[PDB]
RNA sequence: ACGAGCUACCCAUGAGCAGUUUAAAAGAACCAACUCAUCUAUGUGGCAAAAUAGUGAGAAGACUUGUAGGUAGAGGUGAAAA
RNA sequence: GUUUACCAAAAACAUCACCUCUAGCAUUACUAGUAUUAGAGGCAAUGCCUGCCCAGUGACACCAGUUUAACGGCCGCGGUAUU
RNA sequence: AACUAUUCCAAAAGUUAAACAACUCAACCACAAAGGGAUAAAACAUAACUUAACAUGGACUAGCAAUUUCGGUUGGGGUGACC
RNA sequence: AGUAAGGUCAGCUAAAUAAGCUAUCGGGCCCAUACCCCGAAAAUGUUGGUUAUACCCUUCCCGUACUACCA
C-alpha cells in the first residue's frame, strides 16, 4: 500500500496505487505427513521451496518471520510433532 | 438488509404458486432496472420447459400425452397448455392451434428416414424434415428449451450436415446446435399478440410498467439507422 | 435439465473446516471449553446429539419404513 | 546491411559444432552436432562415399561456402564476380552469386579423382579469391564451407586455419 | 513479487531505533518486477530415464515449470541437492567398477529410441555391381535416417547382397543395447528426383 | 456516525367509494363521503413557522388510506420542478 | 392524470401511437422470463405528410465504407420580355 | 487516477516438431530407375500455436469521474482598446 | 457610435507570370438568324509610401457586416 506519481515525474499529480501478488493454485506433497494440500501459493514460494530442495525443508527451515503465515506454522507444529514423538 | 427471493420452492406442482414482485430492486434494496413496479397481483405456473421426460427410469422409450385444457398465463406473452399422462400433469407451452382432448407425442429415437411432422409432436433435430417450423429450442442434450418461447415466434430448421443441425432464431440468426436435442413442432400460441392495442396509459399500468423519466437528453452518436452485417453463426458444439 | 431450486433460498452449505483439522496427528484448538465463541480459534466439530431419554414432542420424526405396517407394494387411497 | 540477414549471420554463427568422434559408436545427426572438419578427410571421404555409393569416379564437387559477404560497414557492399584461374583447373572460372543473395556461393572446385593435396590446394585459392572482393579486416568473409560432391552431402570444413 | 524504493530520503536513527515515517515517505516507484525478468533453468537429479531427457542418474537443467509438474510429483526426478548429487556419484561408482552401468549417455538412451522404430532405405545403383559391408551401410544410415554409425558397430547378417532386397541389420550403442533395425536395399535414386517424383506429386 | 415515524418511489398485508344516468365498474356523465387547492377577501408576532370563510377540480381509478418493511449524502428517490 | 409541501397547477412533464438503438441468454435485479421478448432514448393519439444533405463531428465498420425519425446544415453577384 | 468495458504485451497452463520443385545433351539398364552436370546446410540453440473460468504487472481506447483556476488598468462594469 | 471588411476588363472569377469564361468588335459557315469555327481589342476602387512595383501599407470614396448589454 502506497501512493505513486504519474509519469514518474515528481512534479506530476499524486496517485493512490495498490500492488497485489499474484496467485496460483497448487497442491503440494510433504513427505513427513504424506498428505496432499491445495495451498494458494505463490511464485516466490515455489522459488523457495526449490532454494531449500525440498517442501519439508523450506517449512522446516525458513523461521516464523519469513513464513508469515497461521498454516504454515500449524504445518511445521504437525511434522515437528511428528519426528520428536 | 438482504432479502430473500420468493422461488423457494422445490417439488414440480401443477397448482399455482403465489408470486412476489420486485420492481427493480435487487437484494441490496436499490434501483437496478427501471420502469418496472406497481402492476396487478399475479400468480405463476410451474412451467416444465424440457419436453422429454419420462415418469420413472424403468422404461425410457417414447410416451405419448392427452391435453385437457389450455389456459392465460399471466407471467409470459404465450398461452400455456394442461397436458397429463401416466400419473402426472404438466404445464407446457401451447402450439398454434392446440385445443382440448388432443393427443401429443413425445419421442427421442433419431430414425434414419424421417417422421412425420405433427403441429404438437415434439422430436429431436435429427429426425425432422429439413423444411421444418420449431420452438422451445434445446441448445444443449439435457439441457431444457431456452430458445423461442415468446407468442408466435417460429423458428425453420436449415439443414443438417455431419451429425449436426442448423437452425434460424426468429432474430434471423443462424444457430448451430447437435441433432440430438429435442425440439417442439410448430408456432407459438397467440398469433395476434404483436396486433393487441393499448388503449390508454392505465393499461400499461395495470401491465405492470412505470412511466418512463422526464428528463429530456439529447442524442448522442449511438442514434441513426445502423446497417450492419449479419453477426456469424453461433455454434454450440465443442470440437475436439 | 432445469432443477426447481434456487442457490440462495436453499439452505447454505456448512462452512469450510479450519486448516488445522486436516493435518494429521494434530490436536486442534477450539473454544469448546469455554462454550461461547472466540475468534482465532478452531471451530469445534461436536457428533450428532444423542438425548438419554426420548421426549414425544421434541424428538425428531420417525422414518416412514419405522412404521410397523409399511409394506413396499405401493397401495392406493 | 539490412538487419535481416544480420540475423541470418548471427543464427549460422550460433550452431553449435564438436571435433571428433563422440563417445557413443552409433549417434543421431539430430543429437549431436557436425564433426567432420579435416579437408583432407572430407576430400577422401567423398572418394570413400563414391565406393559406398558405387558411382563413376569422376565428380564436379560444387562446394558450398557461407561467405559473410555482408556486415563491412552499416551500408552493405554489392557482389561481384572476380576470375581467377586455378591451380589445376578440372577437365579463369567466374565465381558466380547467390540469385536471393542469402550469403552462399556455388563453385565447382575440381573433380573427383582429382588427388587431396591438389583439391585442397585449389580449395586455398578460392578462399583467397572470394576475399579479395572486401579484403578489408574489419569484419569476418566466411563463416561455414560445406564441400559436397555430386551424390554426396556437405562437410563442415574447419575453413578458419585456411582463412589467412 | 513488486520491488519498489522510497522517491523521498528517510531520516536516520543509528541507535537501533525505528525511523520516523511520514506520508511523503509512503511514495513508491517501481524499479523492477520479478515476473519480468528473463526466468532461469531448474537443475534436476533423474531417478528415471526420460524419454528425451537423460537417464537413471543424471544432471538436467531442465525448463523450472516443467521439474515442478510433471518430474518431480511422479518421481521421474528428484531435486539435485548437493548431498543428493553424491548419492547418485558414488552409486555410478559401483556399477562402472564392474561394467553394470548399461543406462548409456543422455543422448544414447535417445538413439535407442529412435532405432527402435526407424527403416532405413539402402539406395544401389544397379549399373555397376555392388557388394554391401558395413562401412557402404553406414553411410545411409547418415543420408537417409541421419544416424552416424561406427564401421564396427554394424553386424551384418555376414550374407552378401547383389540384389535389392528385404534384410536387417544389427546396431549396437557404446556395446550395451543392441538394436536389429529393418534393412530396406532398393534400387537408387537422385533426392531431387525422388522429391520430386513422390513428394511434389502427393 | 446517526436519520425514509414528514416526504419521493417500491415490496408485503389490510380497509373504503352511498345515491343518479347508461347493454357498461367506459382512465364516460351529474353529485356527497373522501382527496387535491383554482380565484378572491380576511389573517401578516395571525387560530395557524401556510390557516379560516365563500367559491372551485377529481370522485370505480395512472384512485384515496391504515399498519409494517426496503433504498442514505461522491448518495437515495424523481410522470425533471435542479 | 402529474409537478415547484410554504409566492408559478401552466402552453411544462407523462401518456396510448409511431420510430431509432443495444443484446442468442439461467439459479437473488432484468427473470423463475428468451427477439410478437427485455432494456437505453426521442417525439406525442388519430388523418394527410415527414423533402434535400455523410463535407464536418459522433457512432458503427473499428479497412474502404455505412448512418441524420444522430448532434447539425439546407447560397451569392450581374444581366434579361416598352415600364 | 480509481472503477466499468474493449484491445495488446508479460506471467501462468498446455500442445506439435526434425522436411518437398529433377527431367537422361552423352548413356547404362529387360523394368522402375540410374549414373555424368550438385543429392548442401538449415528449420529455431528451442521454436510455433492454442488457452475456458478466475487473475497479477505494464501499456492502448472509450465511458464514468477527480483536482484547480478563469489577469489588470477602465471618469461604474461589460464591449472596443491598451499593458 | 465603435469594430470588422471589400473594390480588378462591360460582367463574373483565379492569380499578380495580370489569366480563364462570357459579353463586345471584325470575318467565315447557312437562304437568313442562332449554335459552331477563326482573329483582335479590353482592366488592379482611390491618394501617398513601399530599392522599384505588384498581392502590401496609407489617404480619399462607395458599399457590405457584427454588436449596442446589467440595473
Ligand atoms: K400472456
Ligand atoms: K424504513
Ligand atoms: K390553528
Ligand atoms: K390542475
Ligand atoms: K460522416
Ligand atoms: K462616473
Ligand atoms: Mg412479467
Ligand atoms: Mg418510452
Ligand atoms: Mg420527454
Ligand atoms: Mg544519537
Ligand atoms: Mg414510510
Ligand atoms: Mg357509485
Ligand atoms: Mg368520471
Ligand atoms: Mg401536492
Ligand atoms: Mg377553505
Ligand atoms: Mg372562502
Ligand atoms: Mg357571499
Ligand atoms: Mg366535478
Ligand atoms: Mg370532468
Ligand atoms: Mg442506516
Ligand atoms: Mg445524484
Ligand atoms: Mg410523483
Ligand atoms: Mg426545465
Ligand atoms: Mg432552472
Ligand atoms: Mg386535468
Ligand atoms: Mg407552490
Ligand atoms: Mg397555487
Ligand atoms: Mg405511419
Ligand atoms: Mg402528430
Ligand atoms: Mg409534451
Ligand atoms: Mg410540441
Ligand atoms: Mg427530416
Ligand atoms: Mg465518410
Ligand atoms: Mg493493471
Ligand atoms: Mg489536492
Ligand atoms: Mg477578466
Ligand atoms: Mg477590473
Ligand atoms: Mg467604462
Ligand atoms: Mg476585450
Amino acid at each position: 500500500l502506497g501512493h505513486r506519481y504519474v509519469n514518474n515525474d515528481k512534479l506530476s499529480k499524486r496517485v493512490r496505487k495498490v500492488w497485489k501478488p499474484q496467485l496460483f493454485q497448487r497442491e503440494l506433497y510433504s513427505e513427513i505427513l504424506d498428505k496432499r494440500f491445495t495451498v494458494t501459493v505463490t511464485m516466490r514460494t515455489l522459488d523457495l521451496i526449490d532454494q531449500a530442495c525440498g517442501f519439508d525443508f523450506y517449512i522446516l527451515k525458513t523461521p516464523k518471520e519469513d513464513l508469515c503465515s497461521k498454516f504454515g506454522m500449524d504445518l511445521k507444529r504437525g511434522m515437528l510433532l511428528r519426528l520428536a514423538r | 438488509a438482504t432479502s430473500v427471493s420468493w422461488k423457494s420452492r422445490t417439488k414440480y406442482t401443477v397448482m399455482p404458486v403465489k408470486m412476489r414482485k420486485s420492481g427493480g430492486r435487487n437484494h441490496t434494496g436499490q434501483i437496478q432496472v427501471h420502469g418496472i413496479g406497481g402492476g396487478h397481483k399475479q400468480r405463476y405456473r410451474m412451467i416444465d420447459f424440457l419436453r422429454f421426460r419420462p415418469e420413472h427410469e424403468s422404461k425410457p422409450g417414447p410416451f405419448e400425452e392427452k391435453v385437457i385444457a389450455v389456459r392465460y398465463d399471466p407471467c409470459r406473452s404465450a398461452d400455456i397448455a394442461l397436458v397429463a399422462g401416466g400419473n402426472r400433469k404438466r404445464w407446457i407451452i401451447a402450439t398454434e392451434n392446440m385445443k382440448a382432448g388432443d393427443t401429443v407425442l413425445n419421442s427421442d429415437h433419431i430414425g434414419r428416414m424421417a417422421v412425420a411432422a405433427r403441429e404438437g409432436d415434439a422430436h429431436p433435430l435429427g429426425a425432422l424434415p429439413v423444411g421444418t417450423l420449431i420452438n422451445n429450442v434445446e441448445s444443449e442434450p439435457g439441457r431444457g428449451a431456452q430458445y423461442i418461447r415468446a407468442a408466435g415466434t417460429c423458428g425453420v430448421l436449415l439443414r443438417k450436415v455431419n451429425g449436426t443441425a442448423i437452425i434460424q432464431l426468429p432474430s434471423k440468426r443462424q444457430m448451430q446446435v447437435l441433432e440430438t436435442c429435442i425440439a417442439t413442432v410448430g408456432r407459438v400460441s397467440n398469433v395476434d399478440h404483436n396486433k393487441r392495442v393499448i388503449g390508454k396509459a392505465g393499461r400499461n399500468r395495470w401491465l405492470g410498467k412505470r412511466p418512463n423519466s422526464g428528463l429530456w437528453q439529447r442524442k448522442g452518436g449511438w442514434a441513426g439507422r445502423k446497417i450492419r452485417p449479419l453477426p456469424p453463426m453461433k455454434s454450440y458444439v465443442k470440437l475436439p | 435439465a432445469y432443477e426447481w431450486g434456487v442457490r440462495s433460498t436453499r439452505k447454505p452449505e456448512p462452512p469450510p473446516l479450519d486448516r488445522v483439522y486436516e493435518i494429521p496427528g494434530l490436536e486442534p484448538i477450539t473454544y469448546a471449553g469455554k462454550m461461547h465463541f472466540m475468534p482465532g480459534l478452531a471451530r469445534p466439530v461436536f457428533p450428532p446429539w444423542d438425548p438419554g431419554w426420548t421426549h414425544p414432542k421434541f424428538r425428531r420424526l420417525p422414518p416412514l419404513h419405522e412404521h410397523p405396517l409399511y409394506k413396499d407394494q405401493a397401495c392406493y387411497v | 546491411a539490412s538487419d535481416e540477414k544480420k540475423d541470418d549471420i548471427e543464427k549460422i554463427k550460433s550452431y553449435p559444432f564438436m571435433e571428433g568422434e563422440p563417445e557413443d559408436d552409433v549417434y543421431l545427426k539430430r543429437l549431436y552436432p557436425r564433426q567432420i572438419y579435416e579437408v583432407e578427410k572430407a576430400i577422401h571421404l567423398l572418394k570413400k562415399f563414391q565406393v559406398l555409393d558405387f558411382t563413376n569416379p569422376n565428380q564436379g564437387v560444387y562446394l558450398d561456402l557461407t561467405l559473410d559477404m555482408t556486415l563491412g560497414k552499416k551500408k552493405k557492399v554489392e557482389p561481384f564476380a572476380s576470375v581467377l584461374s586455378l591451380p589445376y583447373p578440372f577437365t579463369g572460372h567466374e565465381i558466380k552469386v547467390d540469385e536471393e543473395r542469402e550469403n552462399f556461393l556455388e563453385t565447382k572446385i575440381a573433380t573427383l579423382n582429382m588427388s587431396s593435396d591438389q583439391i585442397a590446394a585449389n580449395l586455398q585459392a578460392v578462399i583467397n579469391e572470394v576475399c579479395r572482393q572486401r579484403p578489408l579486416n574489419l569484419g569476418p568473409f566466411v563463416v561455414r564451407a560445406f564441400l559436397r560432391s555430386s551424390t554426396s552431402e556437405g562437410l563442415l570444413i574447419k575453413i578458419e586455419p585456411l582463412l589467412p | 513479487t513488486v520491488i519498489v524504493e522510497r522517491w523521498w530520503k528517510v531520516p536516520l536513527a543509528g541507535e537501533g531505533r525505528k525511523p520516523r515515517l511520514h506520508r511523503r515517505h509512503r511514495v513508491y516507484k517501481l524499479v523492477e518486477d520479478t515476473k519480468h525478468r528473463p526466468k532461469d533453468n531448474l537443475e534436476l537429479v533423474l531417478t528415471q530415464s526420460v524419454e528425451e531427457l537423460g537417464v537413471r542418474g543424471d544432471l538436467v537443467s531442465v525448463k523450472k515449470s516443467v521439474g515442478r509438474n510433471r518430474l518431480l510429483p511422479q518421481g521421474l526426478a528428484v531435486y539435485a541437492s548437493p548431498e543428493n548429487k553424491k548419492l547418485f556419484e558414488e552409486e555410478k561408482l559401483l556399477r562402472q567398477e564392474g561394467k553394470l552401468e548399461k543406462l548409456q549417455t543422455k543422448a544414447g538412451e535417445a538413439t535407442v529410441k529412435f532405432l527402435r522404430r526407424c527403416h532405413l532405405e539402402v539406395g544401389m545403383k544397379n549399373n555397376v555391381k555392388w557388394e554391401l559391408n558395413p562401412e557402404i551401410v553406414a553411410r545411409h544410415f547418415l543420408r537417409n535416417l541421419g544416424v552416424v554409425v561406427a564401421p564396427h558397430a554394424l553386424k551384418l547378417p555376414e550374407e552378401p547382397i547383389t540384389q535389392r532386397g528385404e534384410y536387417w541389420c544389427e546396431v549396437t550403442v557404446n556395446g550395451l543395447d543392441t538394436v536389429r533395425v529393418p534393412m530396406s536395399v532398393v534400387n537408387f535414386e537422385r533426392p531431387k528426383t525422388k522429391r520430386y517424383k513422390y513428394w511434389l506429386a502427393q
